[PDB]
Parts: C-alpha cells; structure tokens; sequence
C-alpha cells in the first residue's frame, strides 16, 4: 500500500554533528551535537549558515 | 452545616447520653453496632 | 532465590542526557549459566545462624549498644 | 544593676577598650545594653551548633512562592569506599557475581539447616525432644519461626497486634469452679496468666493501681516534664554516610537510613488508610494498629533541642526593665500608664511588647 514502517521506541544514540564520533554534549546555542572542546570551538566559529548546513545532514534544519 | 464524615459523636448531659453517627458511616462496618451495617 | 540489580542497560543510556543512573553493557555471555560449587561451612556457622537473626535480617543492629 | 546577660555584653564591649583606652559609638552601645540587651542583639529561636552539610538558599528573591524542600542534611565526615568493597562483593552477606558464597549460605543457614523452620521443629515436637515445650507456650510453629528470624524491632511491632487475653481470664475465670482455667496450649504461660497488675486495673478503689503509678505520678508532680531545659548538647550531627559512586549505594542508603517499614511503624497509618479502614463494609487491620513512637518525656521540648525565647526572660534580661516592672505593678494603683520617657525610639517598641505581655493599657 506504500505505507510500510514506523519510528523506533528505543532511545537514540548521540553523535557529533561535525565528525560523527560519539557526542556527550549538545550545544545550547547552535543546537549542534559535538564531541569535545576542540569541535565546540570550531562550531562557534562557523561561517554564516554553516550551522544549518550541518543540521541538514541530520535532516534537522530549521524548516 | 454537616458533620465530619468520619467522626462519631458522643454527648452527655443532665438527660443522659446519646451517640450520633454520620449517614456516611451507616452502611459501613462502623454502622453495624448501631444496627445499620452494609 | 538471590537476585541483584547490576544496573540499567546502556542501550537506555540516552533516555535522558542526565539521570542519576548506572548504565552497564548488556551481558555478552550466555544468559543462563550452570556452575558446580563445593560449599564449606562449619558447625559454628550453623550455631551462629540459629542463635540470632543475622545480616540483613537484623537491621536494628545498626544502633549498636544493646 | 545589670542582668547577667547585660553584664556579659557590657564586658565584651570593654574588651574593645583594650585597643582604644569609636568611643562615641562604644558609649552609645553601652547605653543600648543598659536599656535592654535586645536593643544590641535580640534573643531568638536557637539550637545547638549543627555539624553538617546542607544546601543553603542563595537568593531569596528568585525562590518564589512555591518551593520544594528536599532533605539535604548530610554529614561532613564523609567515608569514601570503592564499589569493589561496598557494592561488588566486598560485603560478605550480599549475593551477586563475585560473591557466590552469600546466596548459598543465606538459603542453607536460614532455611534448610535451620532448627527453627517449621519442617525441622515438627520433627522434634514430642517426648523429651528439644521443641517439646512448644505445645504450651502459646505460640504456633509459624510464630516460633517468625520470632527466630525477625529482629527485635520487627517483633515488637508484631507484639503491638496482640491482646493480654490471659490477663482477662484472670478477671473472668475467678471462682473455684473455674479451676483457674487456662488454655492448655498456653499452660506454661504462667506469669502472664496470674499477676497482680491485671486485677489492680479493675478494682473500684485503685489502691494497688496507685501504688504502681507512684514513680510517674511523682515525676509529673515535680513539674520536671514542664521545667525549662537547663542543658542541651552543644553540637549536633547527622549520621556518617558511605560515599560510593554507585546507584546501588544510593538505593541502599534510602533502604536503611530512611527505612520505610520502621518509619511507617513509628508514625503509623496514612490518611488514606484511615479512610479505607473506616468506610469499608468490613473491618480491616492496619500494618501498625497505631503510631508506635513513644510520647516524649518533656511536654514542651519533645524530640528537639530547639529553644524559643520567652517573655519571662525578656523582662528579667534588663535590670531596668525588671526594676520597672516591679514598680509598675504598684503604680498601677496610681495610674500614670504612659508617664514614661525614652532616649531611644526602639526602646519604646520593646516597651509595647512588654506592656502587651502585661496587658497594660497605654
């Protein structure tokens, strides 16, 4: 019927939006998940619109 | 005014003594002694 | 008839970002294990066990004194 | 003359003179204490030094109107154990992986090879065998097995659910034809079936009842239940805790140190249980039938070392006020209710509190 799957109820693992490594941390400001202080520093210095570009790979962009 | 649903009242005076029972307690196990159980 | 909570399985580790909980990996071995144990006691252990409530049975012992 | 409280303050002020032989402010606060020591540092509800951690409030303004008061009280002596010892089988009695002895030993020593289990007792219940007496001590094999395994607190709660029926038989089974009747299953319960106490409860003039109450009557007659506490502990602390970084350790702290069944026994039934017990079609028993915490020996101090200031101290803490009170209680015959003058404004407010204590009109 072309209607054929449903979301999981298992809780979701957290991965770094930049590097895909496991992420302990969720940035409050930019909503990116990040692995460590090195990537938090880089995340806060992204060019305009690059934060949304990282959310797009997760399918989580603002629209 | 309505009496407390859980409290039975005893009162005594020159005429003697009475006990009065809430109608919320008649039909309970507490009513049985007064002849008014479940 | 003994049982122990080892923890919560770490497949649930991201239910929340913080919870006061001890997440442990799922056991990687067989879920059931059968072991031969030769157990030694002494007649004094039986005396002690029969004379008074012992261990977690006797919680009020924590007060000391009498 | 100064009260002992004033004298102590005045002394601590003249200790400052050791630097100085601010004197204007000193003499002004000398004037304060000579008026009343509550002008200098007002007496307040007080308690022993507390030797413990707690979470204090950082902001009053941001707290708002609704707040949850958690129990933060914690010992500063803070014993740190590795979970290898405190959790993972360094405790011999607790079974688990890496403590294979404990689960076996628990079953075998408390049930299998335990003389008090009903299957074992029943083999020895006869003749000159060791449980032969059990037939007459008014307890079942189930009750014998319970008393051997529960601790003296748990047994004491169970003992709340019992009746002095052998003492009532003494009231009832009384005539020679009653032959001092006793249930044969209670035959050895001799001292319970006969003692003077039960009879003394029932006689119309309580001579033997009063004689048995002398000690507690005398205690209350002396007012020692109502006299102010003359001493208290200077420091107070909560129990020491294990600090172990496991969730099981935290669970265990709650199970033992805040033990639910003991607390429930002490403080008794909850309000819903009293409703369910009262509105049901049939009676129902409650885990404890009542709150089993004792009545406090001191009627005002109860179970705390907190002390509250009183108007009696307030009058006597100023020598002037004590003297003034004595003369006011005769000048009341002359009147002059407000013929009083003060060099300090707050002293007038304190005098309103004193007058209202005396109920003297302005």
């Amino acid at each position: 019927t072309n209607i054929e799957s449903a979301p999981s109820l298992a809780p979701m693992k957290h991965y770094c939006d930049v590097t895909g490594l496991p992420a302990p941390y969720l940035d409050p400001k930019t909503r990116l998940r990040y692995h460590n202080k090195e990537i938090f520093a880089m995340i806060r210095n992204l060019p305009q619109g690059m934060g949304e570009q990282f959310l797009e790979a997760r399918g989580a962009h603002t629209v | 005014k309505r009496p407390d649903p859980m409290m039975i009242r005893w009162v005594n005076n020159k005429m003697g003594s009475v006990v009065a029972v809430p109608e919320e307690l008649l039909g309970t196990h507490a009513g049985v002694v007064f002849g008014a159980g479940p | 008839g003994a049982c122990k909570r080892v923890g919560r399985s770490d497949a649930y580790a991201t239910e929340f970002d913080l919870e006061a909980e001890e997440y442990v990996p799922i056991p990687k071995g067989e879920v059931h294990k059968k072991k031969e144990i030769v157990q030694d006691v002494t007649l004094h252990d039986l005396d002690v066990a029969n004379a008074r409530p012992q261990g977690g049975q006797d919680i009020i012992s924590m007060m000391g004194q009498l | 003359e100064l009260s002992y409280r004033q004298r102590a303050m005045y002394q601590s002020l003249r200790n400052q003179i050791s630097i100085m032989d601010t004197l204007m402010n000193l003499v002004m606060q000398f004037r304060k204490v000579c008026n009343h020591p509550d002008l200098f540092e007002r007496a307040d509800t007080s308690s022993p030094f507390f030797c413990g951690h707690f979470a204090e409030t950082g902001s009053f303004l941001r707290e708002g109107t609704n707040v949850a008061l958690g129990y933060s009280t914690r010992s500063l002596v803070e014993y740190r154990l590795p979970r290898l010892i405190w959790c993972d089988g360094g405790r011999l009695d607790k079974p688990g992986p890496g403590n294979l002895v404990a689960g076996f030993r628990s079953k075998y020593l408390n049930h299998m090879m335990n003389i008090w289990t009903p299957e074992n007792i029943r083999s020895s219940l006869e003749g000159i065998e060791n449980f032969t007496w059990l037939r007459f001590v008014d307890t079942s094999l189930q009750e014998a097995y319970r008393a051997s395994h529960t601790d003296v607190f748990a047994r004491a709660v169970d003992l709340a659910s019992k009746q002095n029926r052998l003492g009532h038989m003494q009231i009832v089974y009384d005539e020679p034809e009653d032959k001092k009747w006793t249930p044969v299953h209670a035959l050895f319960q001799i001292c319970e079936r006969e003692n003077p106490k039960a009879v003394a409860e029932i006689t119309t003039e309580g001579v033997l009842r009063d004689l048995m109450n002398i000690a507690r009557v005398k205690y209350r007659e002396l007012g020692l239940c109502r006299l102010e506490k003359a001493a208290r502990p200077r420091a107070s602390a909560p129990p020491i805790e294990v600090v172990c970084d496991s969730r099981s350790a935290v669970i265990e702290r709650e199970n033992i140190m805040f033990h639910p069944a003991m607390r429930k026994a002490l403080f008794g039934p909850t309000p819903s249980e009293i409703k369910e017990a009262s509105f049901g079609p049939r009676p129902v028993t409650l885990y404890p039938p009542r709150a089993l915490l004792p009545a406090p020996d001191h009627d005002k101090q109860r179970f705390t070392n907190i002390t509250v200031p009183s108007m009696a101290r307030f009058v006597t803490d100023s020598g002037k006020l004590a003297k003034l009170d004595e003369l006011l209680r005769e000048l009341k015959e002359g009147g002059h209710r407000v013929l009083l003058y003060f060099q300090m404004t707050r002293m007038i407010d304190l005098m309103e509190e004193y007058l209202t204590y005396r109920n003297y009109k302005y």
